[PDB]
């Protein structure tokens, strides 16, 4: 929050023109899959590669 | 090979038999044909046949037990 001021030179003046509230807000959200995938012939690629690792 | 077995085919049609050479020529053909077309299938494992701990048996690798003709379950159309 932000206020600014205001310059007179009375003091009895306890009736004017205020300040005022304004609350913001930023809003975060979640994006899109980020996803790879790959089709392959599990024994053709199981001949000479362990655990798939 | 289609021409000799059609041949043999139609020669009952002037009821002229046939002879040992174009016998022999025909068998060849068809000998021939058959050969250039077979498929001797390899029989699978059984399906309850154990695999050994040196196929290191594992969730990425392979399961205990050799895979068979059993489909794979989809979950809806649970009875076959």
């Amino acid at each position: 929050h932000q206020f600014s001021s205001l310059r007179t030179p009375t003091g009895d003046i306890s009736g004017q023109n205020k300040n005022n509230l304004i609350s913001g807000k930023a809003t975060g959200r979640v994006g899109n899959y980020i996803t790879v995938a790959v089709e392959y012939q599990q024994l053709e690629e199981a001949i000479k590669l362990n655990q798939l690792e | 090979a289609v021409g000799y077995q059609l041949l043999l085919r139609m020669l009952s049609d002037y009821s002229l038999e046939p002879t040992p050479q174009v016998l022999s020529n025909a068998q060849r053909s068809y000998d021939a044909l058959m050969t250039d077309t077979l498929v001797v299938p390899s029989m699978r494992r059984r399906g309850d046949f154990p695999v050994g701990q040196g196929n290191k048996y594992d969730v990425f690798t392979s399961d205990r037990y050799y895979p068979g003709d059993l489909p794979l379950i989809d979950g809806d159309i649970p009875n076959a």
